[PDB]
RNA sequence: GAUGUCGGCUCAUCACAUCCUGGGGCUGAAGUAGGUCCCAAGGGUAUGGCUGUUCGCCAUUUAAAGUGGUACGCGAGCUGGGUUUAGAACGUCGUGAGACAGUUCGGUCCCUAUCUGCCGUGGGCGCUGGAGAACUGAGGGGGGCUGCUCCUAGUACGAGAGGACCGGAGUGGACGCAUCACUGGUGUUCGGGUUGUCAUGCCAAUGGCACUGCCCGGUAGCUAAAUGCGGAAGAGAUAAGUGCUGAAAGCAUCUAAGCACGAAACUUGCCCCGAGAUGAGUUCUCCCUGACCCUUUAAGGGUCCUGAAGGAACGUUGAAGACGACGACGUUGAUAGGCCGGGUGUGUAAGCGCAGCGAUGCGUUGAGCUAACCGGUACUAAUGAACCGUGAGGCUUAACCU
RNA sequence: AAUUCCUUGUCGGGUAAGUUCCGACCUGCACGAAUGGCGUAAUGAUGGCCAGGCUGUCUCCACCCGAGACUCAGUGAAAUU
RNA sequence: CACAGGUGGUCAGGUAGAGAAUACCAAGGCGCUUGAGAGAACUCGGGUGAAGGAACUAGGCAAAAUGGUGCCGUAACUUC
RNA sequence: AGGACCGAACCGACUAAUGUUGAAAAAUUAGCGGAUGACUUGUGGCUGGGGGUGAAAGGCCAAUCAAACCGGGAGAUAGCU
């Protein structure tokens, strides 16, 4: 349940460590983001000589929540803390090489195809 | 709302409503039979009728446990003694309650609450 | 209530092993690893058992590449295949919800010998 | 907020239709003390439904 | 198509083969037994009326009691009306099952929702609230400017002002028909109906798609 | 002899000079995308940074971030930041008191709703003898939004780059309703831990008070973040528009006669209210089958006898509720409480025994206790009765029947 | 600038975005030396601005405990007209 | 006004405490001169809140937060 | 040692909510400042109206002070309603 303001980590090799969520893409009024819905971000802190530096505007998709997803049966899958993993502005892919810590199903999508296979667990 | 929510308030908080409840339960089983407001006494049913079931029953638990709903050792001593095995047979239903008229200087509903089986020789001594 | 308690019994599972509070289980449950169905393993701490008959569920917690994972089973759903207790877990509380702001050392559970 | 005419006696009239009060109907007769007293009420005396259930 | 009058059991859930817990409401649907058959000779139009159940002997009255002996059947909870489509014939007496929705996909159903009381525009109209603080006074929950000034000078008609909410008609469209059990007087729907456990409720097949 | 000022908040309502979506003519319209105009008001129409600002600039969304009216809508609805009091300062002006339509710091927002209006909800009477149901549907309200992807098709089109119409499937955002099965929140009435102190003689157990003393959990319920469902398809008559046949006017011409089409607007269709629809409708069922007196003799007044169906009362009550109302039950009875069994929740009570110097541990013991819950149970309470409502119901005419 | 009208001056900083803030420039409408100038540690329920923590301040409200509001009995006002 | 206001000096029990703070008590003194029900909106006053954490607002107003003793340790600047 | 520090009594009154026909003609509640000093307080005394007193706000001088209250000139005058 991301929302502007809304802090996250970083699930990726990026350089980006600590991220700010500006917007909630998706449609007029939209108030929150989910596990696999695209933020526009802000970089608040960053490594210093990684691929993003501190105050670049981009995107991320989101891929673990403390809220997290639900499945069919009723079955819920909650993450300690809120991660997103970068994506380029215009081409909507990961700005990383490294997908770090566990990701869900729901991502399995053409577009966050990458981050799947990249992830150390599915869940 | 107030959907399937049982319990009045009678206009008094938790503590106030427990400790008057206490008390009250303690007159009926000395006097054994008490008048007071109707929905008072129909909620009175609701503390004394379950400790006469514990009374049926005599253990040092079931004596401390009634002790600690009563605060009274004079109290528990006339339930397990006495009332426990008056009602032993009794599945349920310990107290009557009679409609009196209203009360004066106020205009309630008034009642009597009376053990089912009542002794008039343990209530006027 | 009758009715509905009779279409929840037929519906239920008979074979649930006991588990309590601390215990560590390994829940395999059924996926869909893309155009494959086939049996993942979750094994962590059961920090909650909610008793519901068919309704029943449970919290089992483990901590995935440093950052903790809940996950909530419905116990009588067919997702879920077996349950086994790896290690017989000593609590006091029925809820170890503490557990949250504890890590690694601090968040041990003692071995229940009995 | 306070009215802007003085309202009429015939209002006044009007608003009391529903004050009227509603005698007390439920009068019964027990079948011992020969008492009146209120339906599912005890008589003066402690009579309920034919027996005498106070001493008062 | 007919439509039959039921009972809310209650809603539970129901597991797939494939892993998926379907949200059903068990309804209760006995038979239901013709009392009037309307035709357009003598009533002006074509439709049932129908009852289901049972009612204690000494609650039916004497009007009610003669109604329901014309038709030769025993006395229900109550009566009510289903409109017949052109074609759609039944008898007097004629007892119907829920194995009518046998062979239906979906369907609306009609309760009485259950009631909330006295309600304020917050709750009723989901009006948003005023400030908490920042000097608000005594105007946190009210329902704040109700109309304009001389021009009209009054408040519109239909205005969401604070008033009774719930314990009504309402109708839920296009349920899912998960299970018909004639022997159990069963019918399962997915998702959630109107109104509380035990009231009443009217199974009609969907009329949208 | 007072019509409170800007801006915000809350809540709106209308116009259309239309922002989006819809229909369409031209295009210096290949496609995609624009430009311009015509029709169209059904719904929809950002969040932030800065400033009191409206506005504006900017950031980032969006199908879009419309223009106006409503005392520049809205303070007996809220705010009080801007702006006119009284304090003080700077610049400037004045010898001065003081002044600014220059800046700056501080600076009391009352009103229990009589009438109208509006949201709910009752009482009365009526609808022509009374009464209980179920309807009919005149009328009124609600609703009406749209993104993306996929198929057709990498096709038409294009030099490529790119990239469709028509039609079909899927999935979202925002909004609305309902629900509590699920995930959860709450749950001062359930269970546990614990701090200080006081009490039950004391130990042991407990209770009171200290925000529920402080906390950990949590039942029923209520509930959103939770999970179902909705917007429609269809029909009709059209708008701008596109046409067929066709004179006036040998030709031409959508038009004058005749004819085919044409939109989120309109009427239906879907949802709710709805016969006080006084134009008071219909259908089915139920109930009542005594005399007398008086006068101004008539739809007259009164008396005796009668008291139906039904309604109501009174009681136990309800996922119904401010009250009223509405529902369930009242002994031929599960309506409420109690009681029994189960569930659930808490997490191994008391007492005793063993180990240890002891704090404490272990066994008995998943113990003990357990609200609103599920399945049962007449044990307590729901008493035989009263009251309102009557006694066959107007005239005229027609059609049947005598 | 408690002083600058033009004016949100210009530049640099901070922010995704800063009519405020900080640094700088000087074109000071209309700074300036006890009507004191310009600094200054400490002090301040003083004014402006930023950050961490913190949260119902807000997204966007939910549930609960109390005193009213509502019903019964007793007493019994007011402005205004 | 039998009015939550105002009014100088004296006394200082117990446990906990640094204390005349505060909490529970003693002696002593009181439950405040309308009650009974109910458990709607709304207002006052409190308790808890999933995810987010100033996005609120003129302004973090108001909340929430911090909070004790001992020891370690503590920057610019400075009138030391 | 100190117009030293933290903090009850005591003296103040910065913020908010309530209250605004109030419990109250200035309060209550939660927070706030001072608390060995230019501190605070009891009793009694002096200063009187163009007068007092004022760490200066035209503050205060018996619930409305750019000239107190009472009585008088007095039926001031009122081209005003
Ligand atoms: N007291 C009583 N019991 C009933 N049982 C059924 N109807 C009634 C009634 O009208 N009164
Ligand atoms: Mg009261
Ligand atoms: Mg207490
Ligand atoms: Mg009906
Ligand atoms: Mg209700
Ligand atoms: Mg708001
Ligand atoms: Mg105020
Ligand atoms: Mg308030
Ligand atoms: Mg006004
Ligand atoms: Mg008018
Ligand atoms: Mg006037
Ligand atoms: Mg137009
Ligand atoms: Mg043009
Ligand atoms: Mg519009
Ligand atoms: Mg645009
Ligand atoms: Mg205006
Ligand atoms: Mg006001
Ligand atoms: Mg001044
Ligand atoms: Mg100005
Ligand atoms: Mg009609
Ligand atoms: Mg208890
Ligand atoms: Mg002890
Ligand atoms: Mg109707
Ligand atoms: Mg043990
Ligand atoms: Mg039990
Ligand atoms: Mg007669
Ligand atoms: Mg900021
Ligand atoms: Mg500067
Ligand atoms: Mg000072
Ligand atoms: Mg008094
Ligand atoms: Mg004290
Ligand atoms: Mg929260
Ligand atoms: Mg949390
Ligand atoms: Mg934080
Ligand atoms: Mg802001
Ligand atoms: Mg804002
Ligand atoms: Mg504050
Ligand atoms: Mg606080
Ligand atoms: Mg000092
Ligand atoms: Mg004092
Ligand atoms: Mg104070
Ligand atoms: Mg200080
Ligand atoms: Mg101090
Ligand atoms: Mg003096
Ligand atoms: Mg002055
Ligand atoms: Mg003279
Ligand atoms: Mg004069």
């Amino acid at each position: 349940m991301i929302q502007e303001q809304t802090m996250l980590n970083v699930a990726d090799n990026s350089g980006a460590r600590r991220v700010m969520c500006i917007k909630v893409l998706g449609g007029s009024h939209r108030r929150y983001a989910g596990v696999g819905d695209i933020i526009k971000i802000t970089i608040k802190e960053a490594i210093p000589r990684g691929k993003v530096k501190k105050g670049d505007v981009l995107k991320a998709v989101v891929v673990r929540t403390k809220k997290g997803v639900r499945r069919p049966d009723g079955s819920v899958i909650r993450f300690d803390g809120n991660a997103c993993v970068l994506l380029n502005n215009n081409s909507e892919q990961p700005i990383g090489t490294r997908i770090f810590g566990p990701v869900t199903r729901e991502l399995r999508s053409e577009k966050f195809m990458k981050i799947i296979s990249l992830a150390p667990e599915v869940l | 709302m107030r959907h399937r929510k049982s319990g009045r308030q009678l206009n008094r908080n938790s503590s106030h409503r427990q400790a008057m409840f206490r008390n009250m339960a303690g007159s009926l089983v000395r006097h054994e039979i008490i008048k007071t407001t109707l929905p008072k006494a129909k909620e009175l049913r609701r503390v004394v009728e379950p400790l006469i079931t514990l009374a049926k029953t005599d253990s040092v638990a079931n004596r401390r446990l009634a002790f600690a709903r009563t605060r009274d050792n004079e109290i528990v001593a006339k339930l397990f003694n006495e009332l426990g095995p008056r009602f032993a047979s009794r599945a349920g239903g310990y107290t009557r309650i009679l409609k009196c008229g209203f009360r004066a200087g106020d205009n309630a509903p008034m009642a009597y609450i009376e053990l089912v089986d009542r002794s008039e020789k343990a209530e006027a001594a | 209530s009758n009715i509905i308690k009779q279409l929840e019994q037929e519906q239920m599972k008979q074979d649930v092993p006991s588990f309590r509070p601390g215990d560590t289980v390994e829940v395999k449950v059924w996926v869909v690893e893309g155009s494959k169905k086939r049996l993942q393993a979750f094994e962590g701490v059961v920090i909650a058992i909610r008793n519901r008959g068919l309704h029943s569920a449970f919290t089992v917690r483990k901590i995935s590449n440093g950052e903790g994972v809940e996950r909530v089973f419905q116990t009588h759903s067919p997702v879920v295949d077996s349950i086994s207790v790896k290690r017989r877990g000593a609590v006091r509380k029925a809820k170890l919800y503490y557990l949250r702001e504890r890590t690694g050392k601090a968040a041990r559970i003692k071995e229940r010998l009995n | 907020a306070v009215q802007q005419n003085k309202p009429t006696r015939s209002k006044r009239g009007m608003r009391r239709s529903h004050d009227a009060l509603t005698a007390v109907t439920s009068l019964s007769v027990d079948k011992t003390s020969g008492e009146k007293h209120l339906r599912h009420h005890i008589t003066a005396d402690g009579y309920y439904r034919g027996r005498k259930v106070i001493a008062k | 198509m007919i439509g039959l009058v039921g009972k809310k059991v209650g809603m539970t859930r129901i597991f797939t083969e494939d892993g998926v817990s379907i949200p059903v409401t068990v309804i209760e649907v006995e038979a239901n037994r013709v009392t009037q058959v309307k035709d357009l000779a003598n009533d002006g139009y074509r439709a049932i009326q129908v009852t289901t159940g049972a009612k204690k002997a000494n609650r039916v009255t004497k009007p009610e009691a003669g109604h329901f002996a014309k038709a030769g059947v025993e006395a229900g909870r109550g009566l009510w009306e289903f409109r017949l489509a052109e074609g759609e014939e039944f008898t007097v007496g004629q007892s119907i099952s829920v194995e009518l929705f046998a062979d239906v996909k979906k369907v609306d159903v009609t309760g009485t929702s259950k009631g909330k009381g006295f309600a304020g525009t917050v709750k009723r109209w989901n009006f948003r609230t005023q400030d908490a603080t920042h000097g608000n006074s005594l105007s946190h929950r009210v329902p704040g400017s109700i109309g304009q000034n001389q021009t009209p000078g009054k408040v519109f008609k239909g205005k969401k002002m604070a008033g009774q909410m719930g314990n009504e008609r309402v109708t839920v469209q296009s349920l899912d028909v998960v299970r018909v059990d004639a022997e159990r007087n069963l019918l399962l729907v997915k998702g959630a109906v109107p109104g509380a456990t035990g009231s009443d409720l009217i199974v009609k097949p969907a009329v949208k798609a």
